[PDB]
């Protein structure tokens, strides 16, 4: 157990620290378009 | 960042920020002070202000002084390089021996170990004190407490526990004096240098020291407890060691909180104590428990204002202890030092499964006889001893014998009584009290049992007293 | 409202000290006779 | 292991929402003053940005006073508080049995997550006057003194009041352990699903407790809520209601529950802090004006539903600590005037050797004769009268001689009965063994036996009845009365046994 | 001494009278102005019949991605930062 | 106007002035009002400064101009104060002229830390047979004096102050102990009478008397003890021993409570502010005994507390009892039953105690402690003896009668040893209990007259040599038979 607990609790931190530096890429347009679509859906479902 | 002081009321400084506010509990350095002045944030008054309690005197503070946000709570040195080094509330040496060269700093405001980490084992500890080892055995690695008013013997008893366990203990130790005399501060320092537990030549010291003695402002007595607690918490977690943590007092902590609560704009609770007494004590007394990572044996000397055990401070603290050893002044004025009250004293490991039938039944016989003696005292005050029964005078004589036998001459009390220190292994205490209760010494005088170690010394004293008769 | 056991001494009043006086009468005299008896015993065991 | 964490990631809820929101104006002492939240219901769960919770307790005209469920070190003036629309609620069901949950029903045991399906509010109302039906069934606590002199029926609030370290939690834990024999048997009309709310205790104490319960294998039917000393004031003010809702689930599901708050005089202190910091007007001893409404609306959920609402039940054993027998303080009288009884514990009795240190003079139960089995009723009526007669002339005990043979008889009976009531720790006894012992005690089959030996007899007798005449005990238990045949058989066993010892 | 507080409040009292709901769009980083055009044209979908939008854009690299949109009180958070902490919370 | 270095009063009333301006005023700095008065800027609020006027504010009106001095409150110190009566600020009030000091010193200063101090070793001769023997006091020790009204506390103080004249006129300088008497809340009549009774012993040539009497504004009563403690810290630092007798301290606590309830600071218990502990501790922790690398000075403190109806469990009595290194419990029924000074033994501890004493007096006091302890166990026998208990009662009566003492007549330590040795060696157990007083007085007169040699021997060698013991016993017997 102890080894597995250590392994997973390190895996999580390692990968999240990789992600918090992977997001710095140039995918901005996709995110903005997705968020505007989310606005579409929220406005539609907000009334 | 950098803010400004906008108000200085008593020992509470309100600082106004234009940049981002510092979170609560951060440390702020007031600029332009001969001696480092460190405030801690404790509120966010709104309008981009904060209110902070100062850890040093607020003399010379000028409305408008610039104040630098440190970034993280008060951080102090820790490691085996703080052994034999006295420290302030903010971990800066006060022994005039130069900086504390360490590698790891620790922040005093941490979290308690969670339920999945608690350790559920408990096994007796041998302090070599008759009354304590008999009626209130001390769990190893378990919170302990020494109640009792002023002048009953709390400090002498902690001196004894240090003298014995510290040296007889392998792992490190810490003494975090909170809001008690400074005379005692250097008395402890010198005594420990003499014993050699602190060495000023080699790195072989075993005891770290922390001092917020009562000349410091209230802001710096509510936190020195946390400084000592942080040092010991490091020796438990990171060093995987066994730690002894002595605190004295730990009522000055709640009192020093009460002193500043009102200025922080809080309605005052029951007896003038701050409204947040219970939780402020809980968030501290639950970083002292033993866990699965290491062991802390914590001995705390708890004041009791006017010997009132119902006061909110001790009344609350009673829930945070394994063994409570309530010293009494009614018993300290009979010359029965240590003053422990054999009936108020209690322990969690006083179950026959953890001390065995012999010890448990010896102790319960002792308590039964003492209580029966108290019951009779109501009668002896009208009749007089002569008119009693004939089976009673036996019980009163036995109770007096036991009550005197529970006293003991301490190694640090050689200067008060002029006696020689005595230790008593547990088995011998059990033997002696078994014999006294069974009546095997019913022929000896009572003054034979006053201030003697094992029972054999009682018989020798009875001889030497009958010779000079 | 109620009372307790062994309070005539706790009050420390007049009876709280007369009681000490009485107990000490008895046990000082008993200690005297017991010391004499223990003497007698050892001084006989000299034989 | 990474093969396992990708279903951890997949099993999430990434969606967003259009939610309301206010911003903190102030913070400190654990009390946020959120500004905004114009549509926030009183007593509602809001969430701060950093991740904490809060319960928007004090809706003032311009700001809402929220109480953080944790250290506010993580909160700053400026943070965002997003409301959730939900009054405080907690999980329930039979998935909790055997777990340890915190005030909000989050497993703090490790040991996996709670798999509950159904949630339930915490501020429900107690059942009315029509749903309830009179208290009739007994709750065998397994303690001789409690179970015969101060009985406890199912559906009855029974304060356990007493000074510090007199054995209150021990009584509650003996009660919890005793239910094993019922919860292992067959009938579902005698299974009690104990609950134990631990307020203000330190996690070491709760850990030792769960260790006791696991050793006695008494967790398979116990829940153990815990708002321990380090948990912010709101989580101690709120644990008793979490426990009482976990128990109301059973009660209204035709089951029988039992909930033990320990202490309530620390929930009251936590609420006093919460109020004094919100600046609500104080009162006597600084408690607000609600410190009666607080408890009353709690200890009035302990009901005994009728047979049209299911037949469920929910006992309640609030533990109260009194400062040196000061039963007149604020909280002790607030909680003594709500409940149906009191089991007073005293420290003069605890050190005279009368353990459990119950003080039958002050302890009462206001159901009384009911809530006992006909067997225990027959025995305990005479026992109660004999002990009452003893107490009023126990003052002469120190003399005894020089007195009439009638009072000498009274003392020689009261002493034996007092010694019979002494009990061990975590050694509860089925009702029929209690009846056997107290029958051997109240019918005079010990008056000629020196008091010092009574305890021995007791234990010996039990071992000599448990392993020999299980048929007689079963006869007493299955029909809870002493038919003349059973009476005579008991007389013969007692007499012949005493003869051979 | 607190006259500026009065008039400021009165402005907020008149703005809502004429119906110009506050708004705000905090962005992961710099933003185009055509994107701002689509943003305004879509946020106008939240108002009632008559209100007006007063959008105060703000650049924020402290967040990771996406955007945070405030409209009066209604607060919609689709910043990658909160998604990351939410996922770490869920799978912890 | 210069709102940086000078403000204007806003609302003077009942002693506290709000001051608009003074943007560069330090906390607890001293501002001078335009009318010769002074004040101490205590509250620094965001808009106005709460100043406390060291006097009566008849002369202050809204609109006056307050102007800071630039220095935290401070008082003159030096040897030039000796034999002067000074105000709580350091302004002579005996009409002897300018005080004339060459050094100031702050009042709100910090006590010496852990390292400077060294254990308490020397004795501070009080001259009271009941204190030097049983509850001894060492130099560098703080020793409360707590008792109801009119039980002889200032009597202990003045006996201590007078007794040091033996030493302050000798050649040695490690024995010289200058004294400071801080009179808080008394009468001007009482302080004048005290100074007159000191002058009649020529004990003012080495004493200072700080005086914040009843009329002086509350801030001066709050500040007198700190002024005195600073005037004494001067001697302590400069390697000369000192003493200080706050009399009383409960009156300082009352003055602080007033001064803090008028600044609108919220109250606490009994209406005292929350800090009445940090008020005294801050002050008493200054009574140190510096080691030999810091001079070897000292400052013995003797705070005096008046309990209300013999209530030691009140708020301030228990705030101070937990700060000091002992007690001297003056009982108000021992004070009538005959025992004067009313020192209550058995309750009077000295947590330093024995180490302070002088070996000569230790020899006899050790035995006297036990004899009196037994006597107090069995002194409740007027209600009704054995040979041994009868002897114990007689011996206890003898020793008790010995402890009694006159007023303003301290007796040297060698004479105390003589008398105590006489009593504890059984050379009294035949005299009538009421004859002890006359016997003791006559014995003093005799041994002072003839045997100055033996007393000088004990005093110089500090212990009762065997030859010293023999000669002492011979004198005692030859006198008792000559009695
Ligand atoms: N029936 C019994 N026989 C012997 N000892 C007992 C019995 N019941 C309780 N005790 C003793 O009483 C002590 C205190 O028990 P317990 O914790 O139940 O009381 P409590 O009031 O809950 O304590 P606290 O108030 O500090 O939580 C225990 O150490 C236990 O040994
Ligand atoms: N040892 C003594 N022998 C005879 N009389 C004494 C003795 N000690 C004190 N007295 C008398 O007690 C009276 C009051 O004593 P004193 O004023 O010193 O005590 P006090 O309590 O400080 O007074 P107050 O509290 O009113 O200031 C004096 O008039 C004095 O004569
Ligand atoms: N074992 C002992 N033997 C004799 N006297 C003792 C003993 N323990 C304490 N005392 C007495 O108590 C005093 C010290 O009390 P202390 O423990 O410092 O008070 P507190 O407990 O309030 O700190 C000493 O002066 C001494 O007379
Ligand atoms: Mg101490
Ligand atoms: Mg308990
Ligand atoms: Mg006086």
């Amino acid at each position: 157990n102890m080894m597995r607990q250590k392994e997973q609790e390190h895996m999580i931190n390692w990968v999240e620290k990789r992600v918090v530096q992977s997001i710095s890429a140039q995918q901005e347009k996709e995110t903005i378009a997705k968020c505007i679509a989310d606005l579409k859906l929220l406005s539609k479902k907000a009334q | 960042t950098t803010g400004r002081i906008v108000a200085v009321i008593g020992a509470v400084v309100d600082v106004q920020f234009d940049e981002g506010l510092p979170p609560i509990l951060n440390a702020l350095e007031v600029q332009g002070r001969e001696t480092r002045l460190v405030l801690e944030v404790a509120q966010h008054l709104g309008e981009s202000t904060v209110r902070t309690i100062a850890m040093d005197g607020t003399e010379g503070l000028v409305r408008g002084q610039k104040v630098l946000d440190s970034g993280a709570p008060i951080r102090i040195p820790v490691g085996p390089e703080t052994l034999g080094r006295i420290m302030n509330v903010i971990g800066e040496p006060i022994d005039e021996r130069g900086p504390i060269k360490t590698k790891q700093f620790a922040a005093i405001h941490a979290e308690a170990p969670e339920f999945v980490e608690m350790s559920v084992e408990q096994e007796i500890l041998v302090t070599g004190i008759k009354v304590v080892d008999l009626l209130a055995p001390y769990a190893k690695g378990g919170k302990i407490g020494l109640f009792g008013g002023a002048g009953v013997g709390k400090t002498v008893l902690i001196m004894e526990l240090i003298n014995n366990v510290a040296k007889a203990h392998g792992g490190y130790s810490v003494f975090a004096g909170v809001g008690e005399r400074t005379r005692e501060g250097n008395d402890l320092y010198h005594e420990m240098i003499e014993s050699g537990v602190i060495n000023l030549k080699d790195a072989t010291s075993k005891v770290a020291l922390v001092y917020g003695q009562m000349n410091e402002p209230p802001g710096a007595r509510a936190r020195v407890a946390l400084t000592g607690l942080t040092v010991a918490e490091y020796f438990r977690d990171q060093e995987g060691q066994d730690v002894l943590l002595f605190i004295d007092n730990i009522f000055r902590f709640t009192q020093a909180g009460s002193e500043v609560s009102a200025l922080l704009g809080r309605i005052p609770s029951a007896v003038g104590y701050q409204p947040t007494l219970a939780t402020d004590m809980g968030t501290m007394q639950e970083r002292i428990t033993t866990t699965k990572k290491g062991s802390i044996t914590s001995v705390q000397a708890i004041y009791v204002p006017a010997d009132d055990l119902t006061d909110p401070a001790p009344a609350t603290t009673f829930a945070h202890l394994d063994a409570t050893t309530v010293l009494s002044r009614a018993i300290a004025e009979l010359g029965i030092y240590p003053a422990v009250d054999p009936l108020d004293s209690t322990s969690r490991i006083m179950d026959p499964n953890i001390v065995g039938s012999e010890h448990y039944d010896v102790a319960r016989g002792v308590q039964k006889i003492l209580q029966d003696y108290k019951s009779l005292q109501d009668i002896i005050a009208i009749l007089g001893m002569d008119e009693l029964s004939e089976e009673d005078k036996l019980t009163v004589s036995r109770a007096r014998k036991i009550q005197r036998f529970l006293s003991q001459p301490f190694q640090v009390a050689e200067v008060f009584t002029g006696h020689l220190g005595k230790l008593v292994p547990l088995k011998e205490t059990i033997k002696g009290f078994q014999q006294i209760l069974a009546g095997e010494y019913d022929h000896l005088p009572e003054q034979a049992f006053y201030m003697v170690g094992p029972i054999e010394e009682a018989v020798a004293k009875a001889d030497k007293l009958a010779e000079e008769h | 409202v109620r009372s307790s056991a062994g309070a005539v001494r706790d009050a420390g009043g007049a009876f709280g000290k007369r009681e000490q006086a009485e107990e000490e009468r008895y046990f000082r005299a008993r200690a005297k006779e017991q010391l004499a008896a223990l003497k007698k015993h050892h001084e006989n065991e000299i034989s | 292991v990474s093969s396992i964490l990708e279903e951890r990631i997949l099993g999430a809820d990434t969606s967003v929402d259009l939610e309301e929101t206010g911003r903190v104006l102030s913070i400190g002492d654990g009390i946020a003053r959120v500004h905004g939240l114009r549509n926030v219901q009183a007593e509602e769960m809001v969430e701060f940005s950093s991740g904490l919770k809060g319960m928007s307790l004090n809706l003032e005209p311009d700001n809402v006073g929220v109480v953080v469920f944790g250290n506010d070190k993580l909160i700053k003036e400026g943070d965002i508080v997003k409301r959730t629309g939900a009054i405080v609620d907690v999980p329930v069901g039979e998935e909790l049995l055997g777990r340890v949950v915190d005030a909000l029903g989050n497993a703090i045991d490790g040991k996996g997550p709670i798999g509950s399906k159904a949630r339930r509010r915490v501020g429900l109302k107690a059942p009315g006057i029509i749903p309830r039906i009179s208290v009739r069934e007994p709750m065998q606590t397994g303690i001789k003194a409690v179970d015969s002199l101060v009985p406890i029926g199912r559906g009855q609030r029974e304060l356990i009041i007493g000074d510090r370290q007199t054995g209150k939690t021990s009584i509650a834990i003996d009660t919890i352990i005793n239910q094993k024999r019922f919860n292992d048997g067959t009938d579902e009309k005698k299974k009690l699903y104990c609950i134990y709310v631990a307020i203000g205790q330190k996690r070491s104490t709760v850990a030792q407790l769960v260790k006791r319960l696991t050793d006695a294998d008494a967790m398979k039917y116990t829940i153990v809520v815990s708002a321990t000393a380090s948990d912010a004031a709101p989580l101690q003010y709120l644990a008793p209601y979490s426990g009482c809702s976990m128990g109301e689930y059973f009660r209204d599901n035709g089951k029988h529950a039992l909930i033990i708050y320990d202490d309530l005089s620390k929930q009251a202190v936590a609420y006093r802090q919460m109020s004094l910091l919100l600046r609500r007007p104080p009162g006597r001893e600084a408690y607000p004006g609600d410190v009666f409404y607080l408890h009353s609306r709690l200890l009035e959920r302990a009901a005994k539903m009728n047979d049209a609402f299911g037949g469920g039940s929910l006992t309640a054993l609030p533990v109260i600590e009194t400062q040196a027998g000061d039963v007149s303080a604020y909280i002790p009288t607030n909680v003594i005037s709500i409940t149906d009884g009191q089991i007073f514990l005293e420290t003069e009795l605890f050190y005279k050797g009368i353990r459990p240190a119950i003080n039958v003079g002050l302890s009462v139960s206001r159901v009384g004769s009911a809530a006992q089995t006909r067997a225990m009723k027959q025995v305990a009526g005479t026992m109660k009268l004999e002990l009452a007669q003893y107490r009023e002339v126990a003052a002469f005990a120190q003399f005894g001689s020089d007195l009439d043979a009638a009072t000498q008889q009274l003392l020689s009976r009261g002493v034996r009965l007092t010694e019979l009531l002494k009990q061990g720790q975590y050694s509860p006894m089925a009702i029929e063994e209690q009846v056997a012992v107290i029958y051997a005690g109240v019918r005079g089959y010990l008056d000629k036996l020196e008091p010092s030996k009574i305890t021995k007899f007791e234990n010996a007798f039990l071992s000599h009845v448990i392993s020999q005449h299980q048929a007689l005990l079963g006869k007493i238990r299955t029909d809870g009365k002493i038919s003349e045949e059973s009476d005579a058989k008991l007389k013969e066993i007692v007499t012949n046994f005493l003869a051979g010892f | 001494t607190n006259t500026p507080a009065v008039i400021s409040a009165f402005s907020t009292m008149m703005s809502v009278h004429r119906g110009e709901v506050p708004c705000t769009v905090t962005t992961a980083s710099a933003l185009d102005e055509a994107t701002l055009t689509e943003l305004k044209t879509v946020l106008k979908s939240f108002l009632s019949k008559g209100q007006v939008l007063k959008l105060e854009v703000k650049i924020d690299p402290s967040i990771m991605g996406g955007m945070i949109v405030r409209i009066g009180e209604k607060y919609v958070d689709m910043s990658a930062k909160t998604k990351i902490q939410k996922l770490s919370r869920a799978m912890r």
